[PDB]
């Protein structure tokens, strides 16, 4: 891959929309196999 | 200037052949990017944690421990089935485990700090075993391939266990072909 | 090499059809200039050689055993236990229930494990042992002419093994192993 | 009392041609299969 | 029971989880069966009965209005209701922190600190991004190294 | 210049006759505006497709597997939709093609020649007047199959009928 697109591919609004879109699914998924948790279980 | 295992792909510069088990794959070059060093502790560590996991599997359904807890053949019924206070023992222990054996260097920055810390040598040789350099290097490869083929036949067994609820040994034994 | 430059060696070719890849470089037995997919060129030939020679080995035995039993010879107190059916899959079976091919399995494994497999890993380490030898002459019966009895046995295992194949076709098809 | 069990995973089983069907079996089975 | 009772006993809970069904089921009534409507409001009402069984079987007490309500006091009874997510938080916020920590002075210290904050130099983020797992005793060795407190005569200030 | 295929159309800049089967046709000018060697790797791998396409249509017709219901290649396909097997000819179809990605960048950057993989495992093509005039062949049939393929789907479709039945 070309090093100047990976370098565009490293910006930072990029890497922020990428991590926070990760993030979302992320917490997206944990709701979805285990929703309406409102506590910790103990 | 081609890789070996992959011929159409050039060969990954940062892989010079010196590490066993080096055959020049690396498609994806993840080697530019990471530290072949860390790269290899990592191979390692997953590769003899997947031994002593595929050796767990097929064991542990033919040979218990006493008692209803550790009375399981299927693995991941053991896994829920086994005391929970053990488990977290066991927990705890690799933690200390990993905290020793790694000298208290056990981060990306700090791993290898130390020049004489070598990928994948955490000072273990209770047997001494490996201080010939005559099959010093046999063995290196050996260990590699191992961890590489215990990798994927524990992923194999997992989740060929998750399709058939039933053991390794007792879905090979009774075949039931995947019906939805 | 026995009649080397028109049996076997360098400018011999068994089926014309095909050009004598360079890899064949006449110095194996049983070389007649027949690679037309040029394995030899990657392949390792020690490792190779002594493939086909096992192969033909087990081929002629299993000729001999198949055609005994077909013929219907068997031997002292085999039949009560096995059984009088002369077919070779209804043989194997009640054996292999019975365990005499486990036995056989297990003990052929062994001198696989304590024999061949450390001698195939000399000779590919350079040893200088020629491939098929193990030392079993007894009967002393290749001194004379070792190199006549080394193409000898490669030519008889080849056709053997081709006999072997085409018997167990045959007795798929009409259930004679002749397939007459 | 608390001793290791051994348990025997084989029972009566066999390669092929067992009373289990086994993976082998399997394949022999569809290969033999009629449509 | 602090000052409320359990919500597994409670006929206001019971009442909302009535509540709840009966308007799914209202919903589900002018839909076919095994249309996709109607298996969405099926497992609409599973979700409702699994996720008031669930409330009902964690312990969680309710009030009056047929709600759980939280105790964050420190009692040890409630503390899968504040402390333990406040730990699990306090570690993921911690590790956020000591890694960007990190990324930053490792910047500092490069030829255009400025080019590797707006073009990050993403497999030395990854680096401390792995590093932060162990954020707590690497910050309290920071802090006694004293690496990360700064001294008051070294920081800029405005005049009086 | 004029293109040796079309007399009356000027020879494409891009095509000077280099490449395999390159006979000057480009009409439209996509080669001057996108990467030959790309062009090339996309054609080879359509015609590679495609090729065997056509024999698993033949070979589908005349055999099938004893475990697999017996049924025209086109009906396969949408069995096999809902049965799993056509998902894990996709899913492995992908895996290649993420190493394909790989190989495609290093075409680009001039590190490999458009769809040579270095896949001669019977060593057919080690003599090069022989591999020039295989390669010659391979886009040929290529293109004769890619035009092949879609003449078996489409008469399918039309006449209901496979093509071995409908050739009587
Ligand atoms: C890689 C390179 C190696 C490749 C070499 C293999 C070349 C292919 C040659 C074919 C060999 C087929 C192997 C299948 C063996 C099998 O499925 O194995 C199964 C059998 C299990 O035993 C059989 O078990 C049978 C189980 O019976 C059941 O099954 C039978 C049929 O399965 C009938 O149905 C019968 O009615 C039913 O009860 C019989 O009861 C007997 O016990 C016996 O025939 O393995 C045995 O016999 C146990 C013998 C011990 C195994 C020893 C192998 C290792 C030797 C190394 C040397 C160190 C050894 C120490
Ligand atoms: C620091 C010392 C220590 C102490 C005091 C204990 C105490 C205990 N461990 Mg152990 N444990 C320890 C270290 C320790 N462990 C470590 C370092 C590990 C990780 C390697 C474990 C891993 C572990 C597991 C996985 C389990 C226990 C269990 C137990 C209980 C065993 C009860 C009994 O009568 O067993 C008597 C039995 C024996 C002495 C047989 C020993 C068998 C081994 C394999 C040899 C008990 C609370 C069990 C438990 O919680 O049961 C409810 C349990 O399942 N422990
Ligand atoms: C798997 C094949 C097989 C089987 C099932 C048997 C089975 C038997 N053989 Mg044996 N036998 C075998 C191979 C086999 N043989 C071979 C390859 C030979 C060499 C030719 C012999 C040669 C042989 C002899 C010479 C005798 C037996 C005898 C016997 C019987 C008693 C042996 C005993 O107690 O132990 C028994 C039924 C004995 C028998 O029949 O006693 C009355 C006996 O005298 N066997
Ligand atoms: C059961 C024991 C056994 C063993 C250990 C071997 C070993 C061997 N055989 Mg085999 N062989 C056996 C039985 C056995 N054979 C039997 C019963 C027959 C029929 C009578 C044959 C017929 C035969 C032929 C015709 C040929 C071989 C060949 C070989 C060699 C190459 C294979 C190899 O290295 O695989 C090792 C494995 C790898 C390299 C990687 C794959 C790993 C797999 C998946 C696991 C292997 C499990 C292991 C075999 C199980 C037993 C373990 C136990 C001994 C501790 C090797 C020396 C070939 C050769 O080149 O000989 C010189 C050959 O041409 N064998
Ligand atoms: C008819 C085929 C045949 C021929 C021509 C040979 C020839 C040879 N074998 Mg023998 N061999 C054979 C079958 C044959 N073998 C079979 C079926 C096996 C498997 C059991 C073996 C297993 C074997 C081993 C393990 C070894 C030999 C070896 C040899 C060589 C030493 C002299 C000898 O054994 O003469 C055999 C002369 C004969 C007349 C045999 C045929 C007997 C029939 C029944 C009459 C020679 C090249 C030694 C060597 O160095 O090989 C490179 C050696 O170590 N052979
Ligand atoms: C605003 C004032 C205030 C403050 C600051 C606290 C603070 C605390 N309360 Mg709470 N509490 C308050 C008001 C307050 N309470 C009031 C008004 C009530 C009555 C309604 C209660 C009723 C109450 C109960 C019933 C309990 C607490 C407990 C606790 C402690 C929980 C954590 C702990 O024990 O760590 C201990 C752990 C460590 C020191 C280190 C742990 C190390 C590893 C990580 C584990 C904590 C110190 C619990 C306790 O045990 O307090 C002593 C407890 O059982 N509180
Ligand atoms: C899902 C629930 C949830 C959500 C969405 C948030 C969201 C947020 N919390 Mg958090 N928080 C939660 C639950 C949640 N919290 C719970 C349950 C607790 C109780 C433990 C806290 C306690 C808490 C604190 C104490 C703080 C936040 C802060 C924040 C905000 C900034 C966090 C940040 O920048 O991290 C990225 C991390 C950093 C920038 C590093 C520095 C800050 C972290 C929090 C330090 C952690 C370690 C440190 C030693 C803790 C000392 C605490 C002590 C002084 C009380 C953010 C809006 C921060 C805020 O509002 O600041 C104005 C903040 O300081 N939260
Ligand atoms: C459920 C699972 C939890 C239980 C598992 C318990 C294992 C925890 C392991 C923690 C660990 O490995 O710390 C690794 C750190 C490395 O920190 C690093 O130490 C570096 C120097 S050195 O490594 O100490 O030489 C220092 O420069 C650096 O800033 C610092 O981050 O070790 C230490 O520095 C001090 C360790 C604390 C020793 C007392 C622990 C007793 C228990
Ligand atoms: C290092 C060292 C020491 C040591 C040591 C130790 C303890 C070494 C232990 C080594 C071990 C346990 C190695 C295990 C390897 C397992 C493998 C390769 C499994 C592969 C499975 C596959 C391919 C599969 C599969 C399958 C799947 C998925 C599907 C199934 O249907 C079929 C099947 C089952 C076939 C000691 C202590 C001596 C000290 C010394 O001084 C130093
Ligand atoms: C839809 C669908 C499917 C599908 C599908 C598939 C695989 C569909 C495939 C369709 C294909 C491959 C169509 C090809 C058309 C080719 C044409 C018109 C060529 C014309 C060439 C010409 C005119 C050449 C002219 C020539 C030129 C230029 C130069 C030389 C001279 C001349 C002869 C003039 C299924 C099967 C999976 C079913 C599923 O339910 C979904
Ligand atoms: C040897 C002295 C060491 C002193 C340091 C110990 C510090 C920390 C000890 C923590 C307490 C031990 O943890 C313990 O709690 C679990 C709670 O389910 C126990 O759980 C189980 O334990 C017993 C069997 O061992 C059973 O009879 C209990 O009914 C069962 O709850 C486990 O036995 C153990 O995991």
């Amino acid at each position: 891959m070309d090093s100047n697109f990976l370098k565009y591919l490293s910006t930072a609004p990029v890497l922020l929309t990428v991590w926070l879109s990760f993030t979302a699914g992320l917490v997206i998924e944990a709701n979805r196999f285990f929703p309406d948790m409102l506590y910790f279980p103990m | 200037e081609k890789s070996a295992s992959v011929p159409f792909l050039s060969k990954p510069e940062k892989l010079d052949g010196s590490m066993a088990g080096d055959v020049g794959f690396d498609p994806l070059g993840i080697s530019y990017f990471i530290d072949v060093k860390w790269l290899r502790e990592a191979e390692l560590k997953h590769g003899r944690i997947c031994m002593l996991a595929t050796a767990g599997i097929l064991v542990q359904e033919v040979i218990h421990l006493p008692g209803p807890a550790f009375s399981s053949k299927f693995a991941l019924d053991a896994w829920s089935t086994a005391p929970r206070g053990g488990m977290v023992q066991i927990l705890i222990a690799i933690g200390l485990i990993e905290m020793v054996s790694n000298r208290f260097a056990i981060t990306a920055t700090d791993m290898f700090a130390n020049p004489n810390r070598k990928p994948g040598d955490l000072g273990f040789d209770p047997l001494s075993l490996g201080a010939n350099p005559a099959t010093r290097a046999k063995y290196e490869l050996s260990e590699v391939i191992h961890g590489r083929a215990a990798m994927m036949g524990l992923s194999g067994m997992i989740h060929q266990m998750i399709v058939s609820k039933q053991p390794v040994i007792d879905q090979l034994l009774n075949f039931k072909p995947v019906d939805a | 090499l026995y009649k080397e430059g028109s049996l076997q060696g360098k400018g011999v070719n068994c089926i014309p059809i095909f050009k004598r890849p360079d890899s064949l470089k006449g110095d194996a037995v049983g070389d007649m200039g027949f690679d037309p997919f040029g394995f030899s060129s990657w392949v390792d030939m020690n490792y190779v050689r002594e493939a086909e020679i096992k192969h033909g080995r087990i081929a002629m035995l299993a000729f001999a055993g198949i055609v005994v039993e077909v013929l219907g010879i068997k031997a002292p107190g085999a039949g009560k236990i096995l059984g009088s059916s002369t077919d070779i899959f209804e043989i194997h079976n009640a054996a292999v229930e019975k365990g005499s091919m486990g036995q056989i399995l297990l003990w052929c494994g062994f001198f696989e494990m304590t024999a061949g497999l450390p001698a195939m890993q000399q000779m590919l380490e350079g040893s200088g042992r020629t491939p098929g030898d193990f030392g079993f002459d007894p009967l002393g019966l290749g001194k004379k002419d070792f190199a006549q009895m080394q193409i000898k046995e490669i030519q008889n295992g080849r056709l053997a093994m081709l006999a072997v194949s085409g018997m167990v076709h045959h007795a798929l098809i009409n259930g004679k192993v002749q397939g007459l | 009392d608390s001793m290791i069990v051994f348990e025997n995973p084989l029972g009566k089983c066999g390669a092929y041609a067992s009373s289990c069907h086994t993976f082998l079996d399997e394949m022999g089975d569809m290969l033999k299969a009629t449509p | 029971v602090a000052g409320l009772t359990p919500c597994k006993d409670s006929k206001d809970f019971q009442r909302r989880l009535d509540g709840s069904v009966k308007k799914l089921k209202t919903r589900l009534a002018k839909y076919e069966k095994g249309t996709p409507p109607a298996l969405a409001l099926e497992k609409q009402i599973e979700r409702t009965q699994a996720r008031f069984e669930r409330y009902g079987k964690a312990g969680l007490l309710c009030g009056t209005d047929g709600l759980p309500h939280l105790i964050t006091d420190g009692r040890w009874s409630h503390s899968g209701e504040f402390v333990i997510p406040g730990l699990f938080f306090l570690y993921i916020a911690g590790w956020i922190g000591w890694v960007g920590r990190s990324y930053v002075l490792f910047a500092r210290e490069s030829d255009k600190p400025t080019e590797k904050e707006i073009i990050l130099d993403v497999p030395a983020a990854l680096s401390f991004v792995s590093t932060g797992f162990i954020w707590p005793v690497s910050a309290f060795k920071e802090f006694t190294s004293g690496n990360l407190i700064a001294d008051e005569s070294e920081i800029t200030v405005s005049p009086r | 210049d004029f293109s040796a295929a079309v007399p009356f159309l000027k020879r494409p800049s891009n095509l000077d006759g280099t490449l395999a089967g390159d006979v000057g046709f480009d009409p439209l000018g996509f080669s001057d505006v996108f990467d030959l060697r790309v062009l090339r790797e996309a054609e080879l791998k359509h015609g590679r497709f495609a090729m065997l396409a056509v024999l698993g249509f033949l070979v589908q017709e005349v055999y099938t597997f004893p475990f697999f219901p017996k049924m025209a290649p086109v009906d396969a396909h949408d069995y096999f939709v809902t049965q799993g097997g056509g998902s894990q000819i996709i899913f492995w179809i992908s895996f290649v093609e993420i190493f394909g990605v790989v190989a495609l960048f290093e075409l680009i950057q001039g590190k490999r020649d458009a769809g040579d993989f270095a896949f001669d495992p019977l060593g057919l093509g080690k003599d090069e007047a022989t591999l020039a005039r295989y390669k010659v062949a391979e886009i040929k049939h290529a293109r004769l199959a890619m035009i092949a393929i879609g003449g078996f789907i489409h008469q399918f479709w039309v006449t209901k009928q496979t093509v071995l039945e409908q050739l009587g």
